[PDB]
């Protein structure tokens, strides 16, 4: 999974 | 594809959605994750010193349109990853859409999760209060400016790889191909640089697991991560259970769950049972949801690739409809 700011 | 248009890559299980965009000239072609969560375009380029061998990297000498900056940048990002550089400009392709000396950020350094990507760097569509160098126009607002959108928009489709993955961006248009019903207008507080909603409530079946909460349309977030108290309420609705890192072991089988359902603006946005379930790894299903020590939710790719979103930088504002499918 990603968390782009 | 039509002007604007840029069809998109599912990487893994709905992890990401990247895009082909040609920088310089004569040009080469970079894959970038579309975030709507940052406002800064950066990519790899022959500077960089810990990069992936893998990415396709900007070559200043290359581009016959490359403009030296003075200005260096720094960015990280909310899963800890980071990147570093110089600042430059060139010309962009965005879809057909030219647009003429963008600052692009060149990559001098980055995350080593980001040199073993799919991706060769990253497009912010998120507003210009927060690019990290102050000054800095982004895409979006160079688009606008320049003429190329006629209405300040860009119509966002992402798409499922249980049903073959894809996706599609549109600037200043939308596709109704792509959606059903009506289209809801949702205002937008832009206050802190992001596409801010407020969600209404949220049940599971009879159920108020949530009451009114704000959230970030972010689509460069795989998961919707909810603040504690919701994130805790909605898993007991399901079963799931806390792995302790921000995520939840649920059942593999969704057969038996019922949707998550939004009530955004007096209509109906839902998180199908299937998207309960973001990956399945030698048998043990982590839920489509997590939690953040935030009082806001970040809505990411699990609710984006349910319902179609058209972006109105402008007003701003979005119009939201539930993917056809």
């Amino acid at each position: 999974p990603f968390h782009x700011l | 594809a039509g002007v604007g248009t840029v069809p998109m890559t599912d990487y893994g299980n709905d992890i990401e959605y990247y895009g082909q965009v040609t920088i310089g000239t004569p040009g080469k072609k970079f894959n970038l994750d579309f975030d709507t969560g940052s406002s800064d375009l950066w990519i790899a380029s022959t500077l960089c010193t810990n990069c992936g061998s893998g990415q396709t990297k900007y070559d200043p000498n290359q581009s016959s349109t490359y403009q030296a900056d003075g200005r260096t940048w720094s960015i990280s990002y909310g899963d800890g990853s980071s990147a570093s550089g110089i600042l430059a400009k060139d010309n962009v392709n965005l879809g057909g859409l030219l647009i003429k000396g963008q600052t692009i950020e060149l990559a001098k350094r980055e995350a080593a999760s980001f040199a073993s990507g799919p991706n060769d760097g990253l497009l912010g569509l998120g507003f210009d209060t927060i690019t990290t160098v102050r000054g800095v126009k982004t895409p979006m607002d160079n688009l606008i400016s320049q003429g190329l959108i006629s209405r300040p928009i860009f119509g966002v489709y992402l798409g499922k790889a249980k049903n073959g993955g894809g996706g599609e961006y549109i600037f200043g248009g939308y596709d109704s191909t792509k959606f059903k019903g009506s289209l809801t207008t949702v205002p937008i507080d832009n206050s802190r640089g992001w596409w801010g909603i407020t969600v209404d409530r949220a049940t599971v079946g009879t159920s108020t697991v949530a009451s009114s909460f704000d959230g970030i349309l972010d689509t460069g977030t795989t998961l919707l991560i909810l603040p504690n108290n919701i994130a805790a309420s909605v898993a007991r609705a399901y079963g799931a259970s806390d792995n302790g890192d921000g995520t939840y072991t649920i059942s593999c089988d969704t057969s038996a769950f019922k949707p998550l359902v939004f009530s955004i603006n007096g209509a109906s946005f839902q998180v199908s049972p299937d998207s309960l379930v973001f990956e399945e790894f030698q048998g043990q299903c982590i839920a489509g949801f997590g939690y953040g020590n935030w009082g806001f939710a970040i809505i990411g790719d699990t609710f984006l690739k349910n319902n179609y979103v058209v972006f109105n930088q402008g007003v701003p504002e979005v119009q939201i409809a539930p993917v056809a499918e």
